[PDB]
């Protein structure tokens, strides 16, 4: 996250790391949604151009988080993988279209003060609060500074940062930008003029946009962080994945398997 | 980078 | 069932079941029409 700040403890108990065993690096970032089921971005897991292709075997999830770097003793936990799906018509080949994957948990995670699960919107939440100007939340531990251009002024956080944006308008979002933009993202992030930044960045992407329901006081995953052109930069915006246009999806996997 | 983790994990 | 078991969803132990607020959970109530 680029100029966001030190998350508190407990305040985002959703937030997943997608880590890998061997070697050992930060992936990705992830939500938890139940006990058993992680949201997360397909790039993370499967990018042909780059021959990334992940499977369960090769990643493990970590929960309850604060800290980047350390094994956190008596407060994360360690989960891996039994089955990853990811959506059928992912487009990797032009957009990034449908950049959503879920990952079943071998096993049940218990609750916790530090791990807890994030709400998935419905209709009416997605309706009342997706609208352009309305701030959502982004976390994640990736890269402080610009890194498709590997930066320095800090470089790593130590621990969980935050940034509050503001979603924007459809067209200026498509305006900024020469990829095509579908339905089923979202853009967000301040513009030029308005004198605040932040924006997600590198080790950023499958993590949680999230915004607080003001009639129920839950908080709820709006969107998935996707995509971007650099982290920050001035004109630019980044790009989320719309969770509530691909529910059914979700609850499709989830009801399928299901057991 | 990472503080190591336990071999059960693994 | 009830939701994928929660229900509980989005409320969580250190904040909104204790009725604390975090540092700028403000800013985004704040940008939903403001409210009242
Ligand atoms: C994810 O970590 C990044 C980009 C997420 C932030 C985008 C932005 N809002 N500037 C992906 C970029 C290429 C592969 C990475 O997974």
């Amino acid at each position: 996250i680029v100029e966001g700040s030190d998350a508190e403890i407990g305040m985002s108990p959703w937030q997943v790391m997608l880590f890998r065993k061997s070697p050992q690096e930060l992936l990705c970032g992830a939500s938890l949604i139940s006990d058993r089921w992680v949201l997360t971005a397909a790039h993370c897991l499967l990018y042909p151009p780059w021959d990334k292709n992940f499977t369960e075997n090769d990643l493990l999830v970590r929960i309850g988080k604060h800290s980047r770097t350390r094994y956190e003793r008596n407060i994360e936990k360690i989960s891996m993988l039994e089955k990853i799906y990811i959506h059928p018509r992912y487009n990797w080949r032009e957009n990034l279209d449908r950049d959503i994957a879920l990952m079943k948990l071998k096993k049940p995670v218990a609750f916790s003060d530090y791990i807890h699960p994030v709400c998935l919107p419905d209709r009416e939440t997605a309706a009342s609060l997706l609208q352009a100007g309305y701030k959502g939340r982004v976390t994640g531990w990736g890269n402080l500074k610009e890194t498709w251009t590997a930066n320095v002024g800090k470089g790593q956080p130590s621990v969980l940062q935050v940034v509050n944006l503001p979603i924007v308008e459809r067209p200026v979002c498509k305006d900024s930008t020469r990829i095509r933009i579908t339905d089923n993202m979202f853009c967000a992030g301040y513009k030029p003029d308005e004198g605040k930044r932040g924006d997600a960045c590198e080790g950023d992407s499958g993590g949680p946009f999230v915004m607080k329901s003001p009639f129920n006081n839950r908080w709820y995953q709006m969107g998935i962080v996707s995509w971007g052109e650099g982290c920050d930069r001035d004109g630019k915006y980044g790009f989320y994945t719309h969770v509530f246009r691909l529910k059914k999806w979700i609850q499709k996997v989830i009801d399928q398997f299901g057991e | 980078d990472f503080e190591e983790i336990p071999e059960e994990y693994l | 069932t009830f939701g994928s078991g929660e229900a509980d969803c989005g409320l969580r132990p250190l904040f909104e079941k204790k009725s604390l607020e975090d540092k700028t959970e403000r800013e985004l109530l704040e940008s939903y029409i403001d409210g009242r």
